[PDB]
């Protein structure tokens, strides 16, 4: 059984250097033709290939990132390290390392190369966020209005993830939509949480927001304005 | 360029 | 470099259907192509290697064929765990490219979004910033287009949006879009509009308000 696992800092600041380690078990980077590669996935985006290293020590890099990447192996520790320099916000992504089989051998003679055509086992992935922001609590603002009515709370400018939002201390669940946060160009996150109700219920509505990282709890009652 | 185990 | 284009980018289906996803390469990659299935929150999982070989432990409903520039993955009888995003990967040329992915989600009746526009709170305005949010609630299919207009000027580069994951009961999606402006710019205009295009809407719907109107 082959397993891989990524480790490194979850948070990194722009211009800094990011070092990611892939520790694995079940194979050796001294086994014939084996490879270990790195692939990343920005939130909501496609997979992007970064680099790979083989047991005979040949190395290859994405041409778009070549100047900022270094991949190396430590055979005796069963680890592969990928160093990315000068990171910027667009480098925020989940980073995965993965195993690549070498050709099948028969009495130590390569006879099948078809198994090298895939990365067959992957690590769970490690989430890395690139932002210069310091820990900071959100500002919470009201969002106020088939014949459904909508209202919500805009949880703005906080760092880092995550934040939790519930409605009426947990009693309001139907019609609730809490959207995934977006990382603003400022380096702070922002999210909305809304709830749809029969245009008659306008019943009281309060969003309970909690950002553990900054010890910031806020309850904000939201109503249909006009005094 | 062509992959390592190239065709 | 080498381009790998997946089709379709998104696909709706129901348990029991037969689906086929295709991947085309800009130059021939021989048989060096792999297919993966990735479920939300998890790493991609290898299904098919070397264009058509079934990876060990992978269920037989998955099948891959093709070589050169055109490949296909077909799942013969879709199971609930197959609602996910699929990717193809080429390993003939460096860099070892991935396709853009194809999202497979639960099919249901087209449903237009209920649209709502929210002006910025007076509380936010006092801090000097103005957020205008637009909500597209419970729609299907997933593709929707939001266009912000301020006093009829088309907005660009000053909004961000996020979409919820498919609802497990509804099978619909919801989308939130935030237009952000300084309090000053905000004050220099009156009509804030959120224009929405979607398959379930005969023509675009616009929700708006005039700033300061009391």
């Amino acid at each position: 059984r082959i397993t891989l696992k990524e480790s490194g800092p979850p948070l990194v600041k722009p211009t800094q250097t990011l070092t990611l380690t892939c520790s694995f078990s079940g194979f050796s980077l001294s086994d014939f033709g084996v490879g270990v590669g790195w692939i990343r996935q920005p939130p909501g985006k496609a997979l992007e290939w970064l680099a790979i290293i083989y047991s005979d020590d040949d190395k290859r890099y994405s041409p778009s990132l070549n100047t900022r990447l270094t991949i190396t192996k430590d055979t005796s520790k069963n680890q592969v390290v990928l160093v990315m320099t000068r990171v910027s916000p667009v480098d925020t992504a989940t980073y995965f390392c993965a195993h690549r089989r070498g050709p099948t051998t028969l009495f130590g003679v390569p006879i099948a190369r078809g198994p090298v055509n895939a990365m067959d086992v992957w690590g769970q992935g490690i989430t890395v966020t690139i932002s210069s922001t310091s820990t900071k609590g959100p500002s919470v603002f009201p969002l106020a209005p088939g014949a459904a009515a909508a209202l919500g709370c805009l949880v703005k400018d906080y760092f880092p993830e995550p934040v939790t939002v519930s409605w009426n201390s947990g009693a309001l669940t139907s019609g609730v939509h809490t959207f995934p946060a977006v990382l603003q160009s400022s380096g702070l996150y922002s999210l909305s949480s809304v709830v749809t109700v029969p245009s008659s219920s306008l019943q009281t509505y309060t969003c309970n927001v909690n950002h553990k990282p900054s010890n910031t709890k806020v309850d904000k009652r939201v109503e249909p304005k006009s005094c | 360029e062509l992959e390592k185990w190239a065709s | 470099a080498l381009q790998l284009t997946q089709s379709p980018s998104s696909l709706s289906a129901s348990v029991g259907d037969r689906i086929t996803i295709t991947c085309r390469a800009s130059q021939g990659v021989t048989s060096a192509l792999a297919w993966y299935r990735q479920k939300p929150g998890s790493p991609p999982q290898l299904l098919i290697y070397d264009a058509s070989s079934l990876e060990s432990g992978v269920p037989s409903r998955f099948s891959g064929s093709g070589s050169g520039t055109e490949f296909t993955l077909t799942i013969s009888t879709l199971r609930p765990e197959d609602f996910a995003t699929y990717y193809c990967q080429q390993l003939h040329f460096y860099p070892h490219t991935f396709g853009g992915g194809t999202r497979v989600d639960v099919r249901r009746t087209v449903a237009a979004p209920s649209v709502f526009i929210f002006p910025p709170s007076d509380e936010q305005l006092k801090s000097g910033t103005a957020s205008v949010v637009c909500l597209l609630n419970n729609f299907y299919p997933r593709e929707a287009k939001v266009q912000w207009k301020v006093d009829n000027a088309l907005q660009s580069g000053n909004s961000q949006e996020s979409v919820t994951e498919q609802d497990s009961k509804d099978s619909t999606y919801s989308l939130s879009s935030t237009l952000t402006l300084s309090k000053a710019d905000y004050e220099k205009h009156k009509v804030y509009e959120c224009e929405v295009t979607h398959q379930g809407l005969s023509s675009p719907v616009t929700k708006s308000f005039n700033r300061g109107e009391c």
